RNA sequence: AUACACAUUUUUUGGCAGGACGGGAAGAGGAGACGUCGCGACCCUCGCAGAGUCGUUCUUGACUUGGUCGCUUGAUGUUUCUUCUUCCCGUUC
């Protein structure tokens, strides 16, 4: 497995913002997160590359279809510095 | 003693806090691209080995005379010029998107010394003179107003459009 | 609740007309009978047409192997 | 169950495959008058260069031999 | 090694604030904090300083000096910095 | 079951035309061969853009990947 | 190969955002490894205004490749 | 791509935006983390703070020092 | 056997195209994804279509202000990624 | 030339990239001189 | 004096200090500038020796003189040339040099420097002959020439300082063709370790720690040694 | 057989590396990677104007095409 | 001292299509959404700590979980529609 799989592992639980192929960004608590990025999101607030923001409850996003997310700074400490 | 490139390879190089990037300069005295501190830089010169990557640049507490001699840098964002002696400036400064400068406790007299920094062209958004003998001459602050309009924080205090008014009308 | 491969085995008995949509593309749309699939769901549709959208007209080509990588959705119609 | 390797490592230059039959002929005669026998005997080469050594092998040469290429060569 | 300031114009964003207190308080030493912690403003900044005399320089010369228009008040902070 | 590579199989030797998914570009040729990962070869092909002939191109090559569909003619 | 940890969603109606800007609303049938989804009383909301039922119980499937994103209109 | 490591680096995205950060780790897939990354586009203009994020190697054109 | 195989079956297959490109030294034109063309002689070739071409001749089409134009450049030794390859042809 | 040698003494032979080396010096050295023999030629 | 001196901002690692010129990129342009693939390194070395005649350059041309790709094509090379010459030979003096080349031009070659005992006088801007000197200084006033020398001055210019510049260098033009032929011929490994030598050349000491200085030169019983017993070491306590 | 070996001999050569973006590299190959990922130093680069970096390390998908020396 | 990294989530792709310049102001015939981060403040708020607890030992392992108003001409992208003259300050020849 990956390193930043591991990582994004560690991320379960936290609130993490995602920018997914579209532009679209979700930002909310990251429920689950597969080895292969699909990740399971609540509570999410998403702006469009409009600028619109919506609400919705529960929302999973295929893996491949992710730009990127960023993480709680939390995790920065360890053990990912070795 | 000088500033020449033997110093400028080895200085404790490092990106500032604020994640401003650098390399430093010390061979056995003064700096660039970080911090240029304690010692005893007379004149600058020789920051073309800064070769550009640097935001910053802490030259406080030397013995510099004139901000001159500056080479084309674009990647310079911060001054930190203070505890120095410097007297003016030289006017074709125009290191583009100079943002802030930091000249305090240094010996600028004059009103006049100021006028090179209306060159910074809408870069050079926050300066500080604080701790210069020309701060306490009468219509300081309006002067500098009035003069570079493009400082947004002056003396760590905010211009405001009030006396931006009284800089005009006077 | 049944797998996708399960449903196209479904399609393949029923014979019924079915009707694709691509990928990146909104334009055309691909429609006929699936008489055989592989694992990579490149599928063998015969009387296919060619549907572009933009009252509908398409082009009749008869026996088509369709690449699974343009799939988008699989219906029937 | 011998295992195949390459023995042909000769590149022709542009200049020497030019080279007519006629050409090939006279300068065998010219080179000390050299005889051959065997079927598709490549043509003579008459500089060092001709032959495709690396630079070193070049330098190194000439150093090793010095002059022009016998006829032999 | 750290000064704890307090009584500061909180109307100031962060990171200009962050950039202001990082510009003045170089004139010292090197200040080795990156950004404020404690997100709160307020006046209530911590300042990491690499070299132990200048954390006490800074701390004399600057007491009481009018920065975005309030008199900052400086002091020793009563824990060591997670980064010391 | 009659899977695509059987109808493929049974199509080689047969007058074919293959829409990319450009749809830019159609070839109009016999099919010679389709390998595993179903690239395609063609010969005599002719090239037609917008449904109009480009020109005769003769013994082609398709990377599977471009390759919407094949349809017989 | 692995299998994603749909069954929460299973039985549910949701929205899948597909490729193309496409929009689908159907209640989860199944699915595979592949991602592919099996879409029951499937309806497409066309970028106008006005939706059609493609597939009220014949139900559709979707490729996984092409699925964006999938909401749950249920909890 | 070791060497790299814990370096300050420039990305280069596959959408044209430039990422800049430093380098915790990577994978096979060329995933990286990057802490304290920001974001430019244009070139200072549309600067943003990210903080730490991963990128996925399938995004990521190029990296530099 | 494994190995035969597959050397085999791209004999036979379409690949035949490139094989005998490289055999008879033949030149072939290369259709590629960025709307330019190649044509070389074949030096390498690879299971992805990765080639080392010589003697490569690429022609463009570029439009300006005026009539579209067509700009050609020779590249002796040009070594091409798999990927970008729409279509190899062989001709006389 | 061959030899390598001014007078008497024969010496090594030194490489490319160390004689264009020092050519460009004695070059800029050149230059200094020039402009020492202006100045002076201004002075005199 | 000159501590940050550094050859190598000043010469690539293809033109190793003055030993070649590096041509490839030329070929690439020059040769695009056919809009084909007819045209290998070799065969525009090959074309680039005509500018080594006085006449062939001028005669025999490989394009259209009055072709635009050309003529731009020729400047941007003639520039290459130029710079490499004095920048392969910094001791000789540039200004004299140039000066010599420019009045040879004047005096020279824009005064019917190529002459033909059949055909007359040659004209570099109107590309044409004439039958006799008198008829070529009457030429030189008229509309036409006025027009030409007034538009292709320029290039005429560089065209000729491209020839006598690639003269004073024929020597670097050899070796470096050589060069071509050599990498040409060789394997891949071959290939592979001949730049692997180039490089290091181009990125060594100019001075090595072990140099010298003040070095200067003026001017059988085989078997039986065994059969003896020395197969066996003996000792006397 | 496998070309990206072919490339792996490359080490220390001056190319010129043409992008799927269109995105012209120039620089001397410090090693590239099997999955094509090649890093180079003394890169100057044009963006479809040149930006001149010390190391440039480049994802193997995205090379469209590399230029070699015709020495080679 | 003793094989593999071209068939759905990553790399073998759905991609392709005196003269000029800037700035700032005035006078005559660029503005409207929708967002996202900033100059000031009549305001809010009032303090030393990723945070909070415990086992063991002189330092670690476990377990839970700026916000608002103006701009009195702040900065920035989606997305529809339709320049001249004068004065000042910089670069170049």
């Amino acid at each position: 497995n990956g390193i930043p799989v591991k990582l994004l592992n560690e991320a379960q639980g936290h609130i993490v913002s995602l920018e997914l192929t579209t532009g679209a960004t979700y930002r909310g608590k990251l429920v689950e997160s597969e080895d292969s990025m699909n990740v399971q999101l609540r509570d999410v607030i998403a702006t469009e590359p409009q600028g619109a923001v919506t609400h919705m409850d529960q929302i999973f996003v295929r893996g491949s279809q992710i730009k990127f997310i960023v993480v709680p700074d939390l995790l920065k400490n360890a053990p990912l510095f070795k | 003693m000088k500033f020449t490139p033997s110093i400028v390879i080895d200085a404790p190089q490092y990106y500032v806090d604020h994640f401003n990037g650098k390399y430093n300069v010390d061979k056995c005295v003064i700096l660039r691209d970080l911090q240029l501190e304690t010692d005893s830089e007379s004149m600058p010169s020789s920051l073309k080995h800064l070769t550009k990557p640097t935001h910053i640049l802490d030259l406080t507490n030397n013995d510099l005379i004139m901000i001159p001699d500056l080479s084309r840098r674009d990647d310079i964002h911060t001054l930190l010029l203070g505890r120095n002696n410097i007297v003016e400036v030289d006017g074709r400064l125009l290191p583009m998107n100079v943002q802030n400068l930091t000249l305090s406790n240094n010996s600028i007299r004059r009103f006049e010394d100021l006028q090179r920094l209306r060159r910074a062209p809408r870069t050079l958004k926050n300066l500080t003179l604080i701790g210069n003998q020309v701060c306490h001459l009468a219509n300081y602050r309006e002067h500098v107003l009035r003069l570079v309009p493009h400082l947004e924080t002056l003396d760590f205090q905010n211009v405001t459009a009030e006396e931006r008014k009284s800089a005009m009308s006077f | 609740m049944v797998p996708p491969i399960n449903c196209i085995f479904n399609f393949l008995q029923q014979q019924t007309p079915v009707t694709i949509w691509l990928f990146e593309q909104i334009g055309i749309r691909i429609k006929g009978k699936i008489v055989g699939f592989d694992e990579f769901m490149n599928v063998v549709i015969d009387e296919a047409v060619e549907i572009p959208v933009n009252v509908e007209k398409g082009t009749p080509l008869g026996k088509i192997l369709l690449k699974g990588d343009n799939i988008t959705l699989i219906t029937s119609a | 169950e011998l295992e195949p390797f390459q023995k042909n490592f000769y590149i022709e230059s542009e200049t020497v495959s030019s080279m007519s039959e006629m050409e090939v002929e006279e300068l065998r005669l010219s080179l000390d008058n050299i005889k051959i026998k065997g079927t598709g005997c490549p043509k003579p080469v008459t500089k060092w260069s001709q032959l495709g050594l690396s630079t070193d092998t070049m330098v190194l040469i000439t150093k090793l031999h010095f002059g022009s290429l016998t006829p032999i060569q | 090694n750290t000064l704890y300031v307090s009584q500061l114009n909180e109307k100031i964003n962060m990171q200009r604030l962050r950039v202001n207190l990082f510009l003045l308080f170089a004139t010292f030493g090197e200040v080795l904090k990156v950004s404020m912690n404690f997100k709160k403003q307020r006046g209530q900044a911590f300042i990491t300083m690499r070299t132990i005399d200048q954390a006490s320089l800074a701390q004399i010369s600057l007491n009481g000096e009018r920065f975005f228009g309030k008199p900052l008040k400086v002091e020793f902070s009563k824990s060591e910095t997670k980064t010391l | 079951p009659v899977n695509p590579k059987p109808f493929l199989k049974g199509l080689v030797n047969h007058r074919v035309g293959v829409k990319l998914k450009f749809n830019s570009t159609e070839y109009r040729g016999t099919l010679v061969s389709t390998d595993n990962y179903f690239n395609l070869q063609l010969n005599e092909a002719e090239e037609f853009v917008a449904g109009v002939s480009h020109g005769t191109l003769g013994e082609i090559f398709i990377r599977c990947n471009n390759v919407l569909y094949i349809r017989e003619l | 190969v692995s299998t994603p940890e749909l069954k929460k969603y299973m039985d549910k109606k949701i929205l899948l955002n597909i490729n193309g800007s496409r929009k689908v609303a159907g209640i989860l049938r199944g699915y595979d490894i592949f991602l592919n989804v099996v879409l029951d009383d499937a309806m497409e909301i066309n970028g106008e205004d006005p939706a059609n039922n493609h597939q009220l119980g014949l139900q559709t499937v979707i490729r996984g490749n092409s699925i964006i994103s999938l909401e749950a209109l249920d909890a | 791509l070791a060497n790299l490591i814990d370096y300050k680096l420039r990305v280069l995205t596959q959408d044209g935006r430039v990422y800049i950060g430093q380098l915790m780790a990577f994978d096979k897939h060329m995933n990286l983390v990057l802490n304290e990354c920001i974001e430019e586009r244009v070139p200072k203009v549309e600067k943003r703070v990210l903080g730490l994020t991963i990128l996925r190697g399938e995004q990521i054109l190029s990296t530099v020092v | 056997e494994l190995e035969e195989l597959e050397e085999f079956e791209f004999k036979h297959g379409p690949m035949s195209l490139i094989n005998d490109a490289m055999v008879t030294r033949t030149p072939v034109i290369i259709s590629l994804r960025n709307n330019h063309k190649i044509i070389a002689r074949v030096k390498a070739f690879d299971r992805h279509c990765n080639m080392v071409l010589e003697n490569v001749k690429e022609l463009w089409t570029e439009k300006k202000g005026k009539n579209v134009i067509n700009r050609e450049r020779f590249i002796s030794k040009l070594f091409l990624r798999g990927d970008s390859v729409i279509v190899v042809l062989k001709t006389p | 030339i061959a030899e390598n040698k001014i007078y008497k003494f024969k010496k090594v032979k030194r490489k490319r990239k160390q004689i264009i080396l020092q050519q460009h010096e004695i070059n800029i050295f050149l230059r200094d001189y020039q402009e020492k023999q202006q100045t002076f030629n201004k002075i005199n | 004096r000159a501590r940050d001196l550094d050859l190598n901002e000043i010469f690539t690692r293809d033109e190793q200090y003055g030993e070649y010129m590096e041509l490839e990129q030329f070929h690439s342009l020059w040769l695009n500038v056919i809009k084909r693939g007819d045209c290998s390194l070799l065969q525009f070395l090959d074309i680039l020796e005509l500018f080594l005649d006085d006449e062939k350059y001028l005669l025999t041309p490989p394009m259209d003189r009055k072709n635009d790709r050309y003529m731009a094509f020729l400047l941007k090379l003639s520039k290459y040339v130029e710079t490499f010459f004095f920048k392969s030979y910094a001791l000789l003096d540039a200004a004299a040099v140039e000066n010599l080349i420019k009045s040879d031009f004047e005096h020279s070659y824009c005064r019917g420097s190529l002459r033909s005992e059949a055909k007359g006088i040659y004209c570099p801007f109107c590309s044409r002959w004439f039958k006799t000197s008198s008829v070529f200084e009457s030429h030189l006033v008229g509309k036409i020439h006025k027009k030409n020398e007034s538009k292709r001055r320029n290039f005429v210019y560089s065209e000729y300082k491209l020839h006598r510049y690639l003269k004073y260098l024929n020597d670097e033009f050899s070796r470096t063709r050589s060069f071509v032929e050599r990498k040409l011929a060789f394997t891949a490994n071959e290939r592979m370790a001949e730049m692997d030598i180039l490089t290091q050349k181009y990125e060594a000491p100019a001075y090595d720690s072990t140099e010298k200085e003040g070095a200067e030169q003026v001017d059988m019983p085989y078997w039986l040694y065994k059969l003896h017993g020395l197969d066996r070491e003996y000792r006397c306590e | 057989m496998k070309l990206v070996n072919f490339l792996k001999k490359l080490r220390n050569e001056q190319v010129t590396i043409e992008l799927k973006n269109g995105t012209t590299v120039w620089g001397t190959l410090q090693s590239v990677s099997p999955q094509m990922n090649a890093i180079l130093t003394d890169v100057k680069l044009t963006l479809p104007n040149i930006a001149s970096l010390q190391y440039i390390n480049i994802r193997g998908n995205t090379i469209r095409q590399i230029i070699l020396p015709d020495s080679l």
